[PDB]
This record gives structure tokens, C-alpha cells and sequence, in this order.
């Protein structure tokens, strides 16, 4: 479903709490787009883009939310 | 068994 | 002197004819972006041409793409042409290249590191992670497989109603359980799960998996074990077009008019690409050395017979026909460029059909062969059938020797090693001592040796042709590896011209092996297609090595590096059991049928059976001089200088000394020093002969060869032969010594003296105190030792499990083939590691073994339709009447389970509900038998023996009519007994006839020694056995009343009657008069005491 590696574990912990699958689809969803986000953000890692610390805390950000809404 | 001497 | 029969002599060449001897506007957008052609869209580089319309651009993929032009540097590690990554890209899962090869989860992993802001589960192997943040430690739920994760420094609670207890002290709902799944770490909750069956949408895998159908084939390995992609089932046959067709490049057939007609078919023009030019013609690509033809539309080549054809389709090679087909020519062959050539061996006259070859010699060969009690005279073409020996125990292996007409055996039940020379005089034993289970032997008639197996010891011995001299060859394991190892060796053969010896095993790895007859060079033969190999045996002349398969039912032959085998029967034979050669022919026996068949040696044409038998025929030899080839001994003279064992070197050119069991190869340049170092329980004589057990001292027959044996002065012995007496006279059996228990009534079976160097056998280990217990009982969990020194947790950490065995984590050691068996038999399921059971590396062998269907077990496939539960699944028991018995050696039971036909009627039930042992009619009684009264067959030696063996004394009828052999003692009642009771001092007859006539034992008239009262009749009882009730002697004399006043009374055991007889307690109170004044029965003892 991922290619991310560590949002791969995380997705794993969602169906073992067997959490709301509407919000659980939504999970998937969001996870989803971080990836693209957190490989792009990786991507300025070597491509030498990016200095200031926001492609990474951009990210951060919504995934800690998510160990809020989700108990990860 | 069955091969034993 | 003579010229050697039918051979010719060593200084002349024999004719093979006849055998006569002879003498020798871009918007600013241009930093690292170019246009997509509308104003306000703008490619980024490197994107043009990347596989994906990215942006709205007519430049991006218009069939403009170089593929690898231009490539990656090492700037940017490189990967796949057009993808290239770095930095933590080149491990770490993620799709980077776009086919996942920037890692191939190969190259550069297999070294990580994880930081401190998580928690490292280290244990993990990359497809389990191995790095969890902290939050996600003692979360609630494990994320590693290798599960630390909850137990790291956290508490637990007294479990739930509605979980299972794992072993990790660790509660999970029950759901979880037997689900094929990894639910608290260490499987705790698949333990002892009973899987369910899979269902028709599922594919079962070899180990138990119900996987569903879409990974079949699929290219991954999804059941663990490959058995989702094996090379069979994904099986694609060759559409080929047989008749008048024609195969395309892409799979089509098209039929004939369709080639050759200057229109494309085939869709990839293979029937046009030709049509009017012939290569083999062109005589340039032809290149055929050979014959060349161009069909349709190519060319192809072809070898002249003798030659093969190869990969480069071109070229020919010579077919080495004495290697590839040794069944062109009997005996010896020759390979030529082209062509072969047969020769005889020497010895043969070469029949002018040029294949077959007949023995020049006048001596007419004939099979000995060995049943349960007999060995018998059978002529190979079976026209004569005499016996050459009766009433033996039990002949499992039989042996003869050339250079003086010997023939040695194996009494499996005396376990005992005897010889005799073929005119039936001089039978003598040799090996009467240790030989646990001897199974198979073989002569050396070269260097005048002796080989054989033991089957309990699990070794290989050598020895002397008079019996002396004893050593043990080889032991433990043959492979490197150390997969095949001693477990059931039977069967043994020499080949003295390569100076080898080989033997086979019918344990779970069964195997043939290689050994030099010095020890030098251990290897395998044979280890594929092969369960129960019963019998190995060489063609001389030939340089075959010949086995056969009790389970596979296959006779094969190889060469003597086990390359090229070649089947001679597929799989038909029920049971051989042991098998011999000799010009073209092979015979063997067979244990179903109980019959000894003949065939030929190469294709099995002509198969007739020689004979019927009513006992199991066990071991076959061609007796002829040209079943042990003459050859000169490398130990010429003097043992080749040696005082001990000369053995011949692996290669047969040179010679090895080599000394017995118990001594020291003290090695100098010169000389093999051959040092006694016998244990403390051994005497050695004199001369350093050998080193004979205590108890065997002064026994009163001369054991050592140079009589200091018996020593004037030691003391009367008491006890039989093979008993060891106390220095009080009392006796034990020998192994009541250093035991660590007190059996002498003086402690004379445990003195430091007797005890401080004792040595245990081969197969034991010896614990603290000198106790000697078996191997297999150490770190079992039980005290053995009577000091727990085998369960010491110490001795458990630091031993070293013996060759061929696992090592549990608790210290035992337990057979490799039980290891992965769905089966605990560490006790703490160390022997079964889910993860690696579950692999492809633990297969079951195909050919041989079957797999069970809820579970990754292997069993035997002959342990299918036996009745048992060998699958804990119960899966080999199911319907399996479907399988078919062998077609003739085979009898099927009322419940459609098979047994063997030699089974049918052998008066025991074999099947369950007891159709074989039904419309039964007894069989008839051998030569040696004798006919009970009831039909029942008894051996001859058990009649008027004193023993009641048909079950109602039918074979103890009118002794005194009859004599009985030589060896035994008549009774005057007509028993017999063995002579070497007569005149012992104790009553072996039932009667007492026997010591009631023998002379004075002693000058002063005394019958017995003074220590024991002698009985009026002249036998001798032990002086405790007087006045206790019994009539130890039949004379009564040790139980007569007055000279029974010299006795007191011993009231915790034994009571006074009116009369001074001091009867036992339980008679006392009994009811019946024993006294004879029923002092017994005075009823004040019947009451509270
Ligand atoms: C069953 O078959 C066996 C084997 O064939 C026979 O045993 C042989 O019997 C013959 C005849 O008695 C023996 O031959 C004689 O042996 C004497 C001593 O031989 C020594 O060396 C041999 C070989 O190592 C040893 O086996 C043996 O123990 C001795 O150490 C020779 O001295 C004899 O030759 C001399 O005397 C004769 C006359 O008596 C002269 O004619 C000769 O020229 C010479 O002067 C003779 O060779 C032979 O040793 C036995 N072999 C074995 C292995 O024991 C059985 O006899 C046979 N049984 C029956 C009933 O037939
Ligand atoms: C092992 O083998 C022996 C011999 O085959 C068996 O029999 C023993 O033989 C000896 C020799 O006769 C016995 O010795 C005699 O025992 C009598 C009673 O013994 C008990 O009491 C004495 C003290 O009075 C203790 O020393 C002894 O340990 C017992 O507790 C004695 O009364 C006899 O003494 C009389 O004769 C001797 C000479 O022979 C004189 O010197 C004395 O003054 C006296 O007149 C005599 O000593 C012995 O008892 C037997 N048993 C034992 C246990 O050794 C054994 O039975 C056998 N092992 C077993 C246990 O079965
Ligand atoms: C008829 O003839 C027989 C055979 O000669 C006699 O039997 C012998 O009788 C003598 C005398 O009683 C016995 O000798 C005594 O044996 C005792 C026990 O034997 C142990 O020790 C001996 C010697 O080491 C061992 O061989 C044996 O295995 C036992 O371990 C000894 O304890 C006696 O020693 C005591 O007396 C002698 C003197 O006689 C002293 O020097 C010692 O210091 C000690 O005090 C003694 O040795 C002999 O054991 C008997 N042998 C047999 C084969 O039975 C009959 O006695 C004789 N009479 C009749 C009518 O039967
Ligand atoms: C192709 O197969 C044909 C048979 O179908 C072979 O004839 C040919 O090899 C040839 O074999 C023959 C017979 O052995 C040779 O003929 C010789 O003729 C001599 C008299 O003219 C006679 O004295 C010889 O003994 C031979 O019989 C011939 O030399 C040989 N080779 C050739 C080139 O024809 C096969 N062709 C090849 C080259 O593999
Ligand atoms: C196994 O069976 C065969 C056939 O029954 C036995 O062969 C014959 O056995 C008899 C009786 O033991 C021998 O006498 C025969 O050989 C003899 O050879 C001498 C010397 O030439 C003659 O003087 C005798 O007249 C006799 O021919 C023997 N015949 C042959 C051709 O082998 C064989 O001995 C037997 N083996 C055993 C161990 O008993
Ligand atoms: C016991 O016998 C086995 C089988 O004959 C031997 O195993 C073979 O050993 C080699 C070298 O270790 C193996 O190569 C390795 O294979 C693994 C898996 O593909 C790979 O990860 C390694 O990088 C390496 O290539 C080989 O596969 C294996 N099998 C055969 C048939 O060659 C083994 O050497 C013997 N002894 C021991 C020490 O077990
Ligand atoms: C001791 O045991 C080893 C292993 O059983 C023997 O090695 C094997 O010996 C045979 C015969 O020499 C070899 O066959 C030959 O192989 C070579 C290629 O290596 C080939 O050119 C020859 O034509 C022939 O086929 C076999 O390869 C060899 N195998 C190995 C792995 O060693 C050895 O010969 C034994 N030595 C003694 C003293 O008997
Ligand atoms: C018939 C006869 O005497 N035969 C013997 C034969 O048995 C063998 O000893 C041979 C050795 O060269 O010489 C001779
Ligand atoms: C062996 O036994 C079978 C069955 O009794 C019999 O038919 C056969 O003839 C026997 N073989 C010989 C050679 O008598
Ligand atoms: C497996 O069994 C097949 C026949 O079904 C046999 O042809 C093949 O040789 C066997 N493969 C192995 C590994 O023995
Ligand atoms: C245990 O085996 C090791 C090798 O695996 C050593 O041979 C060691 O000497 C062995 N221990 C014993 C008791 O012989
Ligand atoms: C007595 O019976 C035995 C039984 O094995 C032998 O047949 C022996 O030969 C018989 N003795 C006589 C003299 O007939
Ligand atoms: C007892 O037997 C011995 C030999 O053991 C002598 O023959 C002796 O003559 C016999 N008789 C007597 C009285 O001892
Ligand atoms: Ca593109
Ligand atoms: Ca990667
Ligand atoms: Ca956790
Ligand atoms: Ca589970
Ligand atoms: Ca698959
Ligand atoms: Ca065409
Ligand atoms: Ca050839
Ligand atoms: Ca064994
Ligand atoms: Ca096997
Ligand atoms: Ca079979
Ligand atoms: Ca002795
Ligand atoms: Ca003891
Ligand atoms: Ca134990
Ligand atoms: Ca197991
Ligand atoms: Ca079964
Ligand atoms: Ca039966
Ligand atoms: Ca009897
Ligand atoms: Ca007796
Ligand atoms: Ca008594
Ligand atoms: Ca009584």
C-alpha cells in the first residue's frame, strides 16, 4: 500500500487497534499523500534543496497530530 | 518393523 | 607348483579365444527547468523523457527518448539505466529505482544502525524491521518479530477471561492462536495447534500454509518453503507441431502449405526466412565434421554413431560407451576413439559373440546361503539343494575364505563369531566377547583379515583371522558435513585391489560408504534415491559396485566412485535383502517371498527363482576362486614387520601397522609402539597378548594365549564362566562392577582399587563416580548418575553433542532428523524454530519420504496406510486405500493396510483385525524343527530340555526313549542338559542326576569346598539357603531337622514353630499347617501385635 518504509509500520499498529474504518480508510488516505510529500522532502535531501529545516517539520507535524487521532 | 534382522 | 586354476601363470599372457596360456520567450523559466510549449507550464529537467506525461509538454516523450545514451555517474550511485540514487536510498525498502534493484535488498545492506530516539530490536532480520520508536516501547502491542518490545523493563497482570497465556508470561486474546501467525514473539501461541485443512480456493504448500490460488506461479516465494513455484507445477510443455505442422518462433503451428510461400505466417517470419539456401551446402556454417542436412529452411547436423552431439550443435565428442553403457559388454571394456572394445578377465574365455564371457576354470560355483537355522548347499541354476549345517541360532551374515576353504559366521543370537572348514570339521568360535549387534561381515582373504559391523556400537572392526587382535575402525560420522553418521550399518563388502571398504545404512540417512582398510579416507558413495540399502556387493571383473533397496525395491550398479547408476530392476522387487554376482548373473533373496531369485546382472532378463524356504534368507556368496581374485599381499611377511595388525593402505600399495583397542599407537619413525592400556577392570597377560576382562582371571579355562591367566595360586571358583566373584566367593554378574551399588556383601565390586581406572564401553560415558550410563541419557532431566553429575547445569552448558546430533538449549542432544519434526522433543521446543522449519532447506525428499498436509513433518513414505498416527495430523492414515500393495510380495488385510507376505500366518496378528492369521493352515516344520501337537514348530534343541515350550508339555514327551547331541548331559529322568553343567557342583536336572554320580572334587573326600554344606547327593548350595523351608537340593539333606539345630532365629524374618524349624513370616497366620505342629496357626499372632 506504501512504498514509505516507516509509514508502513505505522499503517500496521491501525489494524491491529481495529480503529473506525471510515477514519481508518482516511488514515490510508493522508498516509498516502505524506508519502509523496516525505520521499519529495527526502528527495531535496540529495538533491542539496533544501536547508531550513521546513520539508521536514512540515511533515513531523501532521504525523504527530495523527499519533493524537489515531493513539500511534 | 519390518526390516529389522 | 601349479598353474592357478584356469588362470595362467603370472610370467605368460592368456589368449582370450580359447584361454591358452602363451609366454609375455521562456518566462525567465530556464534554472534548471525547460518549456512544456504552453505559457504556463514548465518541465523540469531530467523529467523529459522520464516514462510519465509529468507536465503538459509535446517534447517530453516523442519516441525522442535514448534509453542509455547518456548515463548516470558515481556522483549519484547508479542502479538502472535512467535511475540512479544514494545516501540511505540504497537500503532501505523504498521504490528508488523504480524496480526496486537501487537495492535488491543485496548489495550494501546487511549493516544498520538505529538511534537512540527509538529502541533497536536488533534481532531482525530486514524483511522484520529492526528499529521502533520509543513511544512505540510498551505501547500495548509489539512491533519486532523479535517482540522485546513489551517486555523491555514492563509489567504485566493476571491475564483475562477471554485471553490465551503466552510462555513469555504475557497475555493475548484467543483469536490469535493456531492462526499461522507470530502473535507474542516466540510462537508460544502456535504450540500444539491442530491447523485446519485448506480449502479448495487455497493451495497447500508443502509445510502447511493454505495459501490462496493467485500467488501460484506468481514469481514469489509466498509459502516460505517454494512450493507456490516449483519448476513442475508452473510446468510449460513445448507445443511442438508433431505432424505435418510447423513450429513458429512465437508457439505457432501452421500446417505445411504455409511454409515456404513468400507470405509471413508465422508472424515472425520463421517460415520464410530461408526457403532456397542451403547451409549445410554452404559447406562454410555447416561446419559439420559429420553429415550434414538442411531441411525446410535451415541446416542442422548430425554425428556419426559412436559420437555425440553437444551444445554448439556442430561438433562431435567420442561416447566413452564403457562409462556412459557398460552394458554393451560383460565384464572388462575398453574405450576407443569411436568405438569399444570387450575383454574378459582374466580367468574367462571371451565367447565369439564378443559379449559374453564363461568362466575357463573346471570348478563347477554354487550358492551357500544362510536361513534362521541353517546354512544351505544350492547350485546356481537350483538343480541341487542339500544342507550344509543345522541347528544354529541364528545366522544373519555368512562368509568364506578362498586360500584355505574356511567359512565363517554370524549366530546373531549366541552373538557369537565362528568358523569351520568346508569339509564340516574343526568348527570353532573366535569372537565370543562384547559384539553387542554384529549385522554384517566379510572375509579378507588377502591380507588374512576379518571385517564387520556392529549395529549397537555403530562401528566398523578388524580382526584376525583366528579371532585376535580386535580393533575398531571407524566410528561416528563419514561426511564432512556430518549428515550421514552410523546408525543401522548392514551389509559390508572388500574391494582388497583398491584396498577399500564399503557398507551401507538403512538409518534415516541412508547412505553408502567408503572407508581404506586402515581408516583413511572415510567418504559417501551413494546418498540420493535410497531408503533401506540392505545389500552391497562388487562384480570383480568389472569394478561395479551392485546394491539393492528393501523400500524403493530397485537393484542398482555404479562405478566405485558412485558415478553412473544405472537401474537393473525399477522398483519391482519386493524385499531383497542381500545379493551376489557372478559371470552375468545377480543372485539375491528376498525376505517377503522367502526365496532366493536369479536374473541377469544388466537388464534383469531371464528372472527365475531358485528356490522356496520357510525362514528368511539372509546372506548369499557365489562360492568360487573367482570370487576372491588372486592378488599378492602387501603384508608379505612378518605382518610386513608389525606385531600387531597389518592393514592394507588405502589405494592397495602400501601397508599400515596398527594396534588393538586397548593400547597406545605410540608412533616413532621405525616402529608403531604398541603400548597396553588397559583399564583397572582388565588383566593383561603376560606377553602383552591382549587384555582380557577381571572376571575372566582365574576362571578355570585358559583366556590368555600364554596361560598366565591361571596363576597357581588363586582361589576356588565359585561362579560360572562370565561371573565375577566377590572375595568372599559370592557372585555378580559383571555388570553389578563399579556401578556406585553395593552388590558384593563385602563391597567388592566397588574398591578404589578395582575401580579408580575403570573405562566404560564405545557407546556410554562415564559419569563422577565411575558409573557408567548410556549417551543418550545425559542432560535428560533425570538423575542417572545417583550423584546428578549427567544433569550437572555446568557439564549441560559445556558438552558437546556427539557428531550426527543436535544440541537442545537445555543441554540434550538428540538425533538431526528430529530436529524441525513438529515435535517437541528438547522438552523446551528449542529443536523447533518456526521461522527456519518453514524453509525450503528442510524439504522432504521427494523421492522417498511424504509430506504431511496441515504441517511441515516429514515421514517415511513406507510408514503410510501402517496404521499410526506417524503425522501428528493423522493425514497419512486418510483413504488410503487408493494406494495400491506391491503386485506380489505383498499380502492386503481385510482393512486395506498391506504387510508383508512372510507376516501372512506367522501366528502373530499384523493388520489390527486379525485377517492375515485367518484361513490359515499351519506351515510345515523345517529339517531342524520339531512338530508340536498343536501344529506349532519348535526348534529341535528345545525338546526334553525341562521347559514346557509348545504350552502344554507336548515336547516333554518319552525322553528316556532317545538321546539328544553330543555337547549335552542325559538326566536320568532322559532330559539333557549342556555337558559343561555336568559334574559342576548344583543340580542342573530336575532330578539332581547330574553331580549325583561325579567322583570326589577334593582328596580328603570332600565334594564341595568347606565354605558351602554339600547335600548328601553331591551337590553344593550356598550354607544360608539351609532350614529356610526350601528343598534346595533333592535330597532333603538342607532341610533335615537335627542337623537343623545349629541355626537361631531371626524374628523380623522368619519364626519358631514347635519344632526348631524357624519358618518365614508369611506363613504365619496363613491358614495352612507349614511346621507340621501348627505353631504356624496358633492364633495369638493372627491379632494386633
Ligand atoms: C578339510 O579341508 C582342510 C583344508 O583343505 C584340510 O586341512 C588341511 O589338511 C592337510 C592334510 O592334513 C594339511 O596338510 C598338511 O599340513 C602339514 C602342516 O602344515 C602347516 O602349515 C599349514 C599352512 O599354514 C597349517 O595349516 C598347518 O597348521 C601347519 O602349520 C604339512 O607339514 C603337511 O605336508 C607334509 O607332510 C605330508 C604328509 O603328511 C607330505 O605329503 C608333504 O610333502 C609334507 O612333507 C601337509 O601339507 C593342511 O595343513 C590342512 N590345512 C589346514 C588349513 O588346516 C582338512 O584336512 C580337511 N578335512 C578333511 C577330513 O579332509
Ligand atoms: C558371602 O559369602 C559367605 C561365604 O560363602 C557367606 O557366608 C558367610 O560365611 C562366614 C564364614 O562361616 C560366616 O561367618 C560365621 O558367622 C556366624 C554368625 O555371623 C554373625 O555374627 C558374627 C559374630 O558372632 C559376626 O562376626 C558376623 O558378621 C555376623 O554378624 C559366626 O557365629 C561364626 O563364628 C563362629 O565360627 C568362627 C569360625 O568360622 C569362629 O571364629 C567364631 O568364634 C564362631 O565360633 C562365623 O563367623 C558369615 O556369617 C557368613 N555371612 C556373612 C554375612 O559373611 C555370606 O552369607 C555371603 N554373603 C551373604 C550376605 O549372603
Ligand atoms: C578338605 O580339603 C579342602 C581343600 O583343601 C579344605 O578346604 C579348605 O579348608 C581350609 C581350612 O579351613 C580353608 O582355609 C581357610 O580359608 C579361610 C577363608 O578363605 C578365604 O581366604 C582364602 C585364602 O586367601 C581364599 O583362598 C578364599 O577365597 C577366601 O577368601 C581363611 O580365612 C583361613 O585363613 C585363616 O586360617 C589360616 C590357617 O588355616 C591362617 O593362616 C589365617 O591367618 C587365617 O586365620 C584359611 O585360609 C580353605 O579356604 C578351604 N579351601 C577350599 C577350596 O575349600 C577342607 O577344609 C578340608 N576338609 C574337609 C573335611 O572338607
Ligand atoms: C555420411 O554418411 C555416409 C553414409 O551414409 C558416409 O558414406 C560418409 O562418410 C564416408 O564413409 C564412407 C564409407 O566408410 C567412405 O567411403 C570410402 O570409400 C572407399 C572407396 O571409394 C573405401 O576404400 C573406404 O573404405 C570407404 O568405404 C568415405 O571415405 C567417408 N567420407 C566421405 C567424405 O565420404 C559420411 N560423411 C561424412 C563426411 O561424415
Ligand atoms: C555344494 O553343492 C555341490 C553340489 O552338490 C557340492 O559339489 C560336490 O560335492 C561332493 C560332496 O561333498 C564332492 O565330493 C564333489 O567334489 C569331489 O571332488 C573330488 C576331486 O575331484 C572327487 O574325487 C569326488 O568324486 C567329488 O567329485 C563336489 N562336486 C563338484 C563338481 O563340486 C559341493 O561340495 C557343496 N559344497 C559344500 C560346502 O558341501
Ligand atoms: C553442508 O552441505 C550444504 C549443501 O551441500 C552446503 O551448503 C552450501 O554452502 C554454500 C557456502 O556456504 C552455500 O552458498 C551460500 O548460499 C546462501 C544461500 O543461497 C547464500 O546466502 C550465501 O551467500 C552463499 O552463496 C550454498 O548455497 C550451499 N548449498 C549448496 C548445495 O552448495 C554446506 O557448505 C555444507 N556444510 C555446512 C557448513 O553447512
Ligand atoms: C580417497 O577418497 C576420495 C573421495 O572419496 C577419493 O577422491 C576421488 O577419487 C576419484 C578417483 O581418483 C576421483 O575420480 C577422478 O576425478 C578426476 C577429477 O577430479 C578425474 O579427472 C578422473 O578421471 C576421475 O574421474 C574423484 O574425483 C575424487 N573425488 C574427490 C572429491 O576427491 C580419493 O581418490 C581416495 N583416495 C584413495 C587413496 O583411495
Ligand atoms: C592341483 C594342484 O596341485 N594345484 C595347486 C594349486 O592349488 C595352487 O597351490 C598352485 C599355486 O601355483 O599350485 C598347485
Ligand atoms: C515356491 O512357493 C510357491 C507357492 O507355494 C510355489 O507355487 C512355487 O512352486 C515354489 N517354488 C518352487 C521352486 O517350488
Ligand atoms: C521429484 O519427483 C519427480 C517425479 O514426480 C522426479 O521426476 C524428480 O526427479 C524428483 N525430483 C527430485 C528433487 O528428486
Ligand atoms: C564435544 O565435541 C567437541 C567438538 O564438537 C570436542 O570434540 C569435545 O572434546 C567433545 N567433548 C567430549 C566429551 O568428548
Ligand atoms: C539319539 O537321539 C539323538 C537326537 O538328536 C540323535 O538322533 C542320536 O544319533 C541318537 N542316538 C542313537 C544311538 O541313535
Ligand atoms: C575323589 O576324587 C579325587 C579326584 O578329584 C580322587 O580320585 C580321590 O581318590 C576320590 N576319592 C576320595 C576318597 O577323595
Ligand atoms: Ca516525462
Ligand atoms: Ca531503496
Ligand atoms: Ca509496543
Ligand atoms: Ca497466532
Ligand atoms: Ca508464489
Ligand atoms: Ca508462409
Ligand atoms: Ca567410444
Ligand atoms: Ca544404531
Ligand atoms: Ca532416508
Ligand atoms: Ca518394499
Ligand atoms: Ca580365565
Ligand atoms: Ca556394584
Ligand atoms: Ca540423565
Ligand atoms: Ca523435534
Ligand atoms: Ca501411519
Ligand atoms: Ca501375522
Ligand atoms: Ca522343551
Ligand atoms: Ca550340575
Ligand atoms: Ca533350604
Ligand atoms: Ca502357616
Amino acid at each position: 500500500e506504501f512504498r514509505m518504509e516507516k509509514l508502513n509500520q505505522l499503517w500496521e499498529k491501525a489494524k491491529r487497534l481495529h480503529l473506525s474504518p471510515v477514519r481508518l480508510a482516511e488514515l490510508h488516505s493522508d498516509l498516502k499523500i505524506q508519502e509523496r510529500d516525505e520521499l519529495n522532502w527526502k528527495k531535496l535531501k540529495v538533491e542539496g534543496l533544501d536547508g531550513d529545516g521546513e520539508k521536514e517539520a512540515k511533515l513531523v507535524h501532521n504525523l504527530n497530530v495523527i499519533l493524537a487521532r489515531y493513539g500511534l | 518393523x519390518x526390516n529389522x534382522x | 607348483p601349479t598353474r592357478p586354476p584356469g588362470m595362467c601363470h603370472l610370467d605368460e599372457f592368456q589368449c582370450q579365444g580359447d584361454g591358452t596360456c602363451i609366454p609375455n520567450a521562456s518566462h525567465t523559466c530556464r534554472s534548471n527547468e525547460f518549456q512544456c510549449l504552453s505559457p504556463q507550464r514548465c518541465i523540469p529537467s531530467y523529467w523529459f523523457c522520464d516514462g510519465e506525461a509529468d507536465c503538459a509538454d509535446g517534447s517530453d516523450e516523442p519516441d525522442t527518448c535514448g534509453h542509455s545514451v547518456n548515463t548516470c555517474r558515481a556522483s549519484q550511485f547508479q542502479c538502472d539505466n535512467g535511475r540512479c540514487i544514494s545516501g540511505n536510498w540504497v537500503c532501505d525498502g523504498d521504490n528508488d529505482c523504480g524496480d526496486m534493484s537501487d537495492e535488491d535488498q543485496r548489495h550494501h545492506c546487511e549493516l544498520q544502525n538505529c538511534s537512540s530516539t527509538q529502541f533497536t530490536c536488533v534481532n531482525s532480520r530486514p524483511p522484520n524491521r529492526r528499529c521502533i520508536p520509543q513511544y512505540w516501547v510498551c505501547d500495548g502491542d509489539a512491533d519486532c518479530s523479535d517482540a522485546l518490545d513489551e517486555l523491555q523493563n514492563c509489567t504485566m497482570r493476571t491475564c483475562s477471561a477471554g485471553e490465551f497465556s503466552c510462555a513469555n508470561g504475557r497475555c493475548v486474546r484467543q483469536s490469535f492462536r493456531c492462526d499461522r501467525r507470530n502473535d507474542c514473539g516466540d510462537y508460544s501461541d502456535e504450540r500444539g495447534c491442530s491447523y485446519p485443512p485448506c480449502h479448495a480456493n487455497q493451495f497447500t504448500c508443502q509445510n502447511g500454509r493454505c495459501i490462496p490460488r493467485f500467488f501460484v506461479c506468481d514469481e514469489d516465494n509466498d509459502c516460505g518453503d517454494g512450493s507456490d513455484e516449483q519448476e513442475h507445477l508452473c510446468h510449460t510443455p513445448e507445443p511442438t507441431c508433431p505432424l505435418h505442422q510447423f513450429r513458429c518462433d512465437n508457439g505457432h503451428c501452421i500446417e505445411m502449405g504455409r511454409v515456404c510461400n513468400h507470405v509471413d505466417d508465422c508472424s515472425d517470419n520463421s517460415d520464410e526466412k530461408g526457403c532456397g539456401i542451403n547451409e549445410c551446402l554452404d559447406s562454410s556454417i555447416s561446419r559439420c565434421d559429420h553429415n550434414c542436412t538442411d531441411t525446410i529452411t535451415s541446416f542442422y547436423c548430425s554425428c556419426l554413431p559412436g559420437y555425440k552431439l553437444m551444445s554448439d550443435k556442430r561438433s562431435c565428442v567420442d561416447i566413452d560407451e564403457c562409462k556412459e553403457s557398460p552394458q554393451l559388454c560383460s565384464q572388462k571394456c575398453e574405450n576407443v576413439v569411436g568405438s569399444y572394445i570387450c575383454k574378459c578377465a582374466p580367468g574367462y574365455i571371451r565367447e565369439p559373440d564378443g559379449k559374453s564371457c564363461r568362466q575357463n576354470s573346471n570348478i563347477e560355483p554354487y550358492l551357500i546361503f544362510s536361513n534362521r537355522y541353517y546354512i544351505r548347499n544350492l547350485t546356481t541354476d537350483g538343480s541341487s539343494y542339500s544342507l550344509i549345517l543345522q541347528g544354529l541360532g541364528n545366522v544373519v551374515a555368512l562368509d568364506f575364505d578362498r586360500v584355505e576353504k574356511r567359512l565363517y559366521w554370524i549366530d546373531a543370537e549366541k552373538q557369537i563369531i565362528e568358523r569351520m572348514f568346508l569339509n564340516k570339521t574343526n568348527r570353532e568360535t573366535i569372537i565370543n566377547h562384547r559384539l553387542r549387534r554384529a549385522e554384517s561381515l566379510a572375509v579378507d582373504w588377502v591380507s588374512r583379515k576379518l571385517y564387520w559391523l556392529d549395529a549397537i556400537l555403530d562401528c566398523l572392526f578388524v580382526s584376525d583371522l583366528e579371532g585376535r587382535h580386535r580393533k575398531m575402525i571407524a566410528q561416528h560420522c563419514v561426511d564432512a558435513n556430518n549428515t550421514f553418521c552410523f546408525e543401522h550399518p548392514r551389509g559390508i563388502v572388500l574391494h582388497p585391489q583398491r584396498g577399500h571398504v564399503y557398507w551401507a545404512d538403512w538409518g534415516v540417512h541412508a547412505y553408502i560408504g567408503r572407508i581404506g582398510m586402515d581408516g583413511t579416507n572415510k567418504s559417501v558413495i551413494i546418498s540420493t534415491k535410497i531408503e533401506w540399502p540392505n545389500a552391497i556387493t562388487i562384480d570383480y571383473t568389472n569394478d561395479l559396485l551392485y546394491w539393492a533397496d528393501a523400500h524403493l525395491g530397485y537393484i542398482e550398479f555404479s562405478d566405485l566412485e558412485g558415478h553412473h547408476r544405472h537401474t537393473v530392476y525399477d522398483g519391482s522387487l519386493p524385499h531383497p535383502f542381500a545379493l551376489t554376482i557372478f559371470e552375468d548373473t545377480v543372485f539375491w533373496t528376498d525376505w517377503n517371498t522367502r526365496t532366493v531369485e536369479k536374473g541377469n546382472k544388466y537388464d534383469g532378463s531371464g528372472r527365475v527363482v531358485l528356490v522356496n524356504t520357510t525362514h528368511k534368507p539372509f546372506d548369499i556368496h557365489v562360492y568360487h576362486p573367482y570370487r576372491q581374485p588372486i592378488m599378492s599381499n602387501p603384508c608379505g611377511t612378518n605382518n610386513g614387520g608389525c606385531s600387531h595388525l597389518c592393514l592394507i593402505k588405502a589405494g592397495g600399495r602400501g601397508f599400515t601397522c596398527a594396534c588393538p583397542d586397548d593400547f597406545q599407537t605410540v608412533q616413532l619413525r621405525d616402529r608403531t609402539l604398541c603400548m597396553p592400556m588397559c583399564s583397572s577392570t582388565q588383566f593383561l597377560c603376560g606377553n602383552n597378548e591382549k587384555c582380557i576382562p577381571i572376571w575372566w582371571k582365574c576362571d578355570g579355562q585358559k583366556d590368555c594365549s600364554d596361560g598366565s591367566d591361571e596363576p597357581d595360586l588363586c582361589p576356588h571358583r565359585f561362579c560360572r564362566l562370565g561371573q565375577f566373584q566377590c572375595r568372599d566367593g559370592n557372585c555378580t554378574s559383571p555388570q553389578a562392577l563399579c556401578n556406585a551399588r553395593q552388590d558384593c556383601a563385602d563391597g567388592s565390586d566397588e574398591d578404589r582399587v578395582l575401580c579408580e581406572h575403570h573405562r566404560c564401553e564405545s557407546n556410554e560415558w562415564q559419569c563422577a563416580n565411575k558409573r557408567c550410563i548410556p549417551q543418550s541419557w545425559q542432560c535428560d532431566s533425570v538423575n542417572d548418575c545417583l550423584d546428578n553429575s549427567d544433569e550437572d547445569t555446568s557439564h549441560c552448558a559445556s558438552r558437546t553433542c556427539r557428531p550426527g546430533q543436535f544440541k537442545c538449549n537445555n543441554g540434550r542432544c538428540i538425533p538431526q532428523s528430529w530436529k524441525c519434526d513438529v515435535d517437541n522433543d528438547c522438552g523446551d521446543y528449542s529443536d523447533e524454530p518456526i521461522d527456519e522449519c518453514t524453509t525450503a532447506a528442510y524439504n522432504c525428499d521427494n523421492h522417498t519420504e511424504f509430506s504431511c498436509k496441515t504441517n511441515y513433518r516429514c515421514i517415511p513414505q513406507w510408514a503410510v496406510c501402517n496404521g499410526f498416527d506417524d503425522c501428528r495430523d493423522n493425514s497419512d492414515e486418510q483413504g488410503c486405500e487408493s494406494v495400491p500393495c506391491h503386485p506380489s510380495g505383498d499380502f492386503r488385510c481385510a482393512n486395506h493396510h498391506c504387510i508383508p507376505l512372510r507376516w501372512k500366518c506367522d501366528g502373530t496378528d499384523d493388520c489390527g483385525d486379525n485377517s492375515d492369521e485367518e484361513n490359515c493352515v499351519p506351515r510345515e516344520c523345517s529339517e531342524s524343527e520339531f512338530r508340536c501337537a498343536d501344529q506349532q514348530c519348535i526348534p529341535s534343541r528345545w525338546v526334553c530340555d525341562q521347559e514346557n515350550d509348545c504350552g502344554d508339555n507336548s515336547d516333554e514327551r518319552d525322553c528316556e526313549m532317545k538321546t539328544c547331541h553330543p555337547e549335552h548331559f542325559q538326566c536320568t529322568s532322559g532330559h539333557c542338559v549342556p555337558k559343561a553343567l555336568a559334574c559342576d557342583g548344583r543340580a542342573d536336572c530336575l532330578d539332581a542326576s547330574d553331580e549325583s554320580a561325579c567322583p570326589t572334587r577334593f582328596p580328603n573326600g570332600t565334594y564341595c569346598p568347606a565354605a558351602m554344606f554339600e547335600c548328601k547327593n553331591h551337590v553344593c548350595i550356598q550354607s544360608f539357603w539351609i532350614c529356610d523351608g526350601e528343598n534346595d537340593c533333592v535330597d532333603g539333606s538342607d532341610e533335615e531337622i537335627h542337623l537343623c539345630f545349629n541355626i537361631p532365629c531371626e524374628s523380623p524374618q522368619r519364626f519358631r514353630c514347635d519344632n526348631s524349624r524357624c519358618v518365614y513370616g508369611h506363613q504365619l497366620c496363613n491358614g495352612v499347617d507349614d511346621c507340621g505342629d501348627g505353631s504356624d496357626e496358633k492364633e495369638e499372632h493372627c491379632r494386633k501385635p
